């Protein structure tokens, strides 16, 4: 449950047990959880992002999204269970969703490789889009992974032809497609499912060429070192916005998105419904040549 | 000037290595080939204009160190070189990885360099084709080095579309960002003999499955069995070999050896 | 008229196995559902119009029997039944095999009244379904049985690149011929519950590993987690779903429960 | 060695051993060779076809094309040993090949489950007819093969699918495609390559919807009464053609082609060459169209 600087704010729940009035000092509860998070340094942002009680993909079908069909399958492996993705409405809007699924228990966490999907995932991440694209239909994508799953099986299956195919795949296709980095947004693993026209990225949530931890060990001999990585690279939401890495940073309740997930949800559920639409503006031509030229963009040169 | 060899030992004369392409005579072993003598090795003679020259890398972070560790060890910008050219009168481009460069580490330069070769490739309307060798991409440039990814295997697509051959070389060492990108999206994915190619390293893996790694893991010879390369080609014979099946994808006419 | 249950024994009442379409309510077991019928408890209310009714068959090999084992026990043409029609309001076409029929075995009318279906559901510029049941090919009719495959497919492919949703329904049993065929070139490919889906049935299939063949082996649930299986959709709800999901694909509105 | 009914021609060999100008009686041989295979029984052919020092892919490979470079893999799971494939020259012009690859001995054939390819083997097919598609190639494939590999990881890896995608995409290929079968026609797992403009068929190679032995023992309750279904069902060579079924029957040389394998090429190369041209003179529009035009007729309805 409660993270760990968060403990104040855990010993002040002690409000349930409770003139009779004074029920309302949680005025300063409310305060304290807000003037804790206001400053924040960027390995204590990262353990938000992978914050025990944090939403992940389904919680936000479940919330935001209805008539959500989940589709099973790559034709020709496995289903992978660390990706979720179907079929749904967005406000009647038929949709593709597609996300890394985590799981809250120890065991569900198991059942899907903490979202860690093996080559069979993405390949059917990409069935998924590619039927999207078939049937004039948008595509919602939610990134929340350590990163592709490491192993022999997914190395003797293509776990990085199963990456790249779909990068190369993704950036054709000829549809909208809004990518939400709602947790931890793991390496390319994260970005097989990532290249998007509007990508946004929620106010505690992250994004890296590698996990921090790593990073630490090989350029500071040190794994502990890991918030110092952190820092140094520029995994944070606007460290990145400050580069034209990022197009939109949607905002999180006081505290954190696990501290109020159906507000959450209506921000992003609204940031998805903007995007998603000042985008239909654009024809299928325009959508993909402005798409082209935001990745060719993506740098210094 | 008399070097040894990585494994075998077995002394060698420098201007030995020269005909044999940086590879042991007695063990065949492929050694480290430097990126502008390869791109020599392949592309005819004097043919040979380089591509994004005009392109130096810059720390927009401030890294531990970055400015510094990034010139006087391989008198290149950065990783990737990309050079025009032609094979057997054929116009084509190449570019290749520079292993020495930090790790032959994808990042802005090397991304933009590459997407170069495709830019010109592309107008030329002639095939490319690309040498790599990496061990992921630059953590020092962070998630610029991750989009590298999405950009060059997006950049790849039009080369496709359009119809031109892309082959991939895939070379000890081939790891993580470049080895999940445009590495493994050629149309003929080609590895030299012995290679060491994947997506994690072997490190990260192992401590992971907490075992003993199969036999040959991450090796041309394991990959070629796995799907994942269409062939293994060794480097002498490669120059001809890539005109030839080149030669072959584009109706032009077989390479005169 | 009071039927017994295959997997169950459970004692039913015939005019019960009908809100319930011929499923075991205390074992949910699916069971034979006619060909004609299923049409029927798919598209709406007076809607049905049948196609490619116009087709018989005829035997032009003069094969062992034939003529004589080609109708007094299905009051129908071939294994599958095309229909025209409506799903709440939209227009659909569907087509459904008649496993009583020989084994649902694919031949010539099978493949001939299926290319309708689609030719139909291509003019009209409608979503087409199909529900599947079937032991092989027609061997009566050879070599043209097998070609079958390559002409639904073929067709099927024109549906396709015209945007239209195909839905495939596999059903209890669909095997070798069709379940390689067009039986599995569905947008979305949906089962019946633990429903037995294969190319090769596990007869020919275990006399040749020569051993036990493992549990579950080509049963919905097994498929749907080797991922050949969108997912496995019980009957009743079969409708009302197959609309729900076809309304997404199709943009129209979701249909009036 | 020689087949069965062969023998006499076997016997007649001994002529090696051998006035001394008598060594012409193999005017005799040449007949004999001639009078016994003017009455073949349907399933004496399929022998022929099975015949044991009948050439296979590699061998016409070799001895009709130039050049040829066999890829391998289909980029997600391994090399199927029992398709072979790869760009070659044929007079100059490069060609996509595709065939069922036997293996003369037993060993060769266990490396590659006697032809019989599992469905990464039509992936991998399938990979190849594509990249000849892209590259404005012919493709070129030779049918020989029980059939499509009957198992638990064949099934468990989409066996159905495999074929039933490439039935769909070879459909739709868009340059010429010439179908030969070398061998044996088996199922649907040669079909899987078999969807082509032109398809010949060798004087002695069969094909069918399923093996006589199969077909016996399901419609006969008799294993060895297969020849029975041979007949029945028409696997050979004419019975088919008489039906639009096949285009073009290339001969054999005298006896069968394993008697002369470099004269079996040259008819057949020469073939190859017929159809491989006389459909150039067709616009890609058009070649599909007719492809399709003659793939809606297959059959009587
Ligand atoms: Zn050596
Ligand atoms: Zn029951």
């Amino acid at each position: 449950n409660f993270l760990d600087f968060e403990q104040p704010i855990a010993e002040l729940e002690a409000k349930i047990d409770s003139d009779e009035e004074v029920h309302r000092l949680r005025e300063k509860s409310v305060e304290l959880t807000r003037k804790i998070f206001a400053d924040l340094g960027a390995w204590q942002i990262a353990q938000l992002a992978r914050h025990p009680q944090r939403p992940y993909t389904l919680d936000y079908v479940r919330l935001a999204f209805d008539e959500f069909d989940e589709l099973a399958g790559d034709r020709a492996y496995a289903d992978d269970k660390a990706i979720v993705g179907g079929i749904a409405r967005l406000d009647g809007r038929p949709v593709m969703i597609i996300g890394h699924q985590k799981g809250r228990e120890t065991k569900e966490k198991i059942r899907r490789n903490f979202g860690m999907p093996a080559p069979e995932g993405y390949r059917k991440a990409l069935r998924l889009m590619q039927m999207a694209e078939r049937f004039k239909m948008p595509i919602i994508t939610f990134i929340d992974t350590p990163g592709a799953y490491p192993g022999v099986g997914a190395e003797e299956r293509g776990q990085s032809e199963a990456i790249a195919r779909n990068l190369r795949e993704m950036s054709r296709l000829g549809v909208p497609v809004v990518c939400t980095v709602i947790g931890e947004g793991g390496s390319g693993g994260a970005l097989a499912i990532g290249v998007g026209d509007k990508v946004n990225m929620l106010q505690y949530s992250t994004y890296s060429v590698i996990s921090p931890e790593g990073c630490a060990s090989i350029l500071w001999k040190s794994a502990d070192k890991a918030p110092l990585a952190a820092e140094a690279m520029g995994i944070i939401r606007p460290r990145l916005k400050e580069l034209k890495l990022i197009d939109s940073i949607i905002p999180e309740p006081l505290g954190g998105a696990h501290r109020n997930p159906e507000a959450m949800a209506a921000s992003l559920k609204a940031q998805l419904l903007a995007d998603l639409a000042d985008l239909d503006v654009l024809s299928t031509e325009d959508l993909k040549n402005r798409r082209y030229q935001r990745l060719m963009s993506y740098g210094y040169a | 000037v008399w070097t040894k060899c990585d494994s075998c030992g077995q002394v060698l004369y420098r201007a030995e290595l020269e005909r044999n392409l940086e590879v042991c005579p007695k063990c065949d072993h492929h050694m480290r080939m430097t990126a502008r003598n390869r791109l020599h090795s392949l592309l005819d003679e004097g043919s040979l204009v380089e591509l994004g020259s005009e392109l130096e890398p810059k720390d927009v972070l401030k890294f531990r160190d970055s400015k510094k560790y990034k010139q006087k060890e391989t008198g290149e910008k950065d990783a990737l070189v990309v050079m025009k050219g032609t094979l057997y009168g054929m116009p084509v481009v190449a570019a290749a990885f520079e292993f020495a460069f930090m790790g032959g580490s994808m990042g802005s330069v090397v991304g933009a360099r590459f997407v170069r070769a495709v830019e010109q490739a592309l107008e030329d309307n002639c095939p490319l084709i690309c040498f790599s060798a990496s061990g992921g991409a630059r953590m020092q440039e962070a998630l610029m080095s991750l989009m590298q990814m999405a950009k060059t295997s997006a950049a790849l697509a039009k080369m496709q579309e359009r119809g031109l051959p892309y082959i991939s070389v895939l070379t000890d060492p081939t790891m993580g960002g470049v080895s999940a990108s445009f590495a493994m999206l050629g149309d003929l994915n080609i590895a030299e003999p012995k290679a060491l190619i994947g997506f994690a390293g072997p490190r990260v893996i192992e401590q992971t499955v907490r075992e003993k790694l199969p036999p040959g893991f991450q090796r041309s010879e394991f990959l070629i069995e796995k799907g994942a390369i269409d062939m293994i080609v060794r480097r002498p014979e490669m120059r001809l070999k890539l005109a030839s099946i080149l030669a072959k994808l584009m109706n032009l006419p077989a390479p005169n050896p």
